[PDB]
């Protein structure tokens, strides 16, 4: 069994509603992780449980690089942790957000790494539906990890629907905001809007008013910078093809329809995963400890039956 | 730049 007070709280790294992250080092150990910790009462009133609850199963039954690990679940009376690995990296959003615009290179890094993750959520049958900058971290080496899983649908195999109007609204697939039913494309129209970001240095579509930002992802053609590769426009105008049975990666192949695009000619699909890549930026941390990848706004503070059946954990790694 | 986004669910 595992408690609170097996942990060291060094920093904090995120704060919102629903509770904090921090840094923390297991005492046992001397190993970093980040622990998110949430309060029940405000999880239960806002109706996010099952959120909560379908993001430690996931958790549970994943393992891939480019997913983040999940090594403790764990609660109290008011609380519940996860103690997942930290990527001492930050956001994307955070290195997008000061670089403007990567290269087609380092967009392609990026790119691959996300493509083998959705590759193999959805050989698990499951359908991620919030790809965004703010889910994109980089590990000590500079990779690829995908952090929060509370928005995924689970059992969706081949052509199976989902009916859920949820994710985030910059980054909503045409179809989504259709009525009725839709499909593991979804997760490919994600893509598509955060290698544009990569690239183009800006969401394909943007209105602070939501039923403005609607009408544009259905109605609107995306533009592309006049310099920007021929292959990169081709990847793109795939990827937010507004029609799912047309778009890149919405066939019946799936991952294979955007791995076989000539974007990705000098990727070997094989060596992603096994990660003989030297990934093109590191993240330059003197410290184990050290959080400049991550906003000044939070880690400047110092620090303080039925429902949950399926929660606690323990990880065999 | 550009804001930070926040998830929804209905
Ligand atoms: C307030 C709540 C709702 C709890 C919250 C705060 C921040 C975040 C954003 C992060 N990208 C993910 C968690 N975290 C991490 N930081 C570092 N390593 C990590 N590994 C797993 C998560 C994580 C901070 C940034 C998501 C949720």
């Amino acid at each position: 069994k595992v408690t609170m007070n097996d942990f060291d709280y060094l920093k904090l790294l995120g704060k919102g509603t629903f509770g904090k992250v921090i840094l923390v080092r297991e005492k046992a150990t001397g190993r970093y992780y980040a622990m998110k910790i949430l309060r029940k009462e405000v999880i239960i009133a806002k109706d996010e449980v099952a959120h909560t609850v379908t993001e430690s199963r996931v958790l549970q039954n994943t393992r891939h690089p480019f997913l983040t690990a999940l090594k403790y679940a764990f609660q109290t009376h008011d609380r519940l942790c996860f103690v997942m690995e930290y990527a001492n990296g930050g956001e994307l959003f955070f290195h997008l957000s000061r670089e403007r615009v990567f290269t087609e290179e380092r967009a392609r890094f990026y790119g691959a790494e996300i493509v083998s993750a959705l590759e193999y959520l959805h050989s698990r049958d499951v359908v991620y539906r919030d790809i965004k900058l703010e889910n994109l971290m980089l590990d000590k080496d500079g990779h690829i990890k995908i952090t929060d899983f509370g928005l995924c649908k689970e059992g969706i195999s081949d052509g199976a629907t989902m009916k859920t109007f949820c994710g985030t609204p910059e980054y909503l697939a045409p179809e989504v905001l259709e009525d009725n039913d839709y499909g593991r494309a979804v997760d490919w129209w994600g893509l598509g809007v955060v290698m544009y970001e990569m690239m183009c240095g800006r969401l394909p579509f943007y209105n602070q008013d939501h039923e403005r930002l609607f009408e544009l992802i259905l109605m609107e053609e995306i533009r592309f910078p006049r310099t920007l590769s021929p292959e990169a426009k081709s990847l793109l105008a795939g990827l937010l093809k507004k029609d799912p049975k047309q778009r890149l990666g919405g066939g019946p192949s799936d991952a294979k329809e955007v791995m076989e695009h000539r974007f990705f000619l000098s990727i070997n699909w094989q060596d992603v995963v096994q990660k003989k890549l030297l990934p093109p930026f590191k993240p330059q941390v003197t410290s184990e400890v050290d959080t400049r990848y991550f906003d000044d706004e939070f880690t400047a503070q110092s620090i303080t039956q039925e429902m949950f059946e399926d929660f606690d954990y323990i990880a065999d790694w | 730049g550009r804001p930070r986004t926040t998830s929804f669910a209905e």
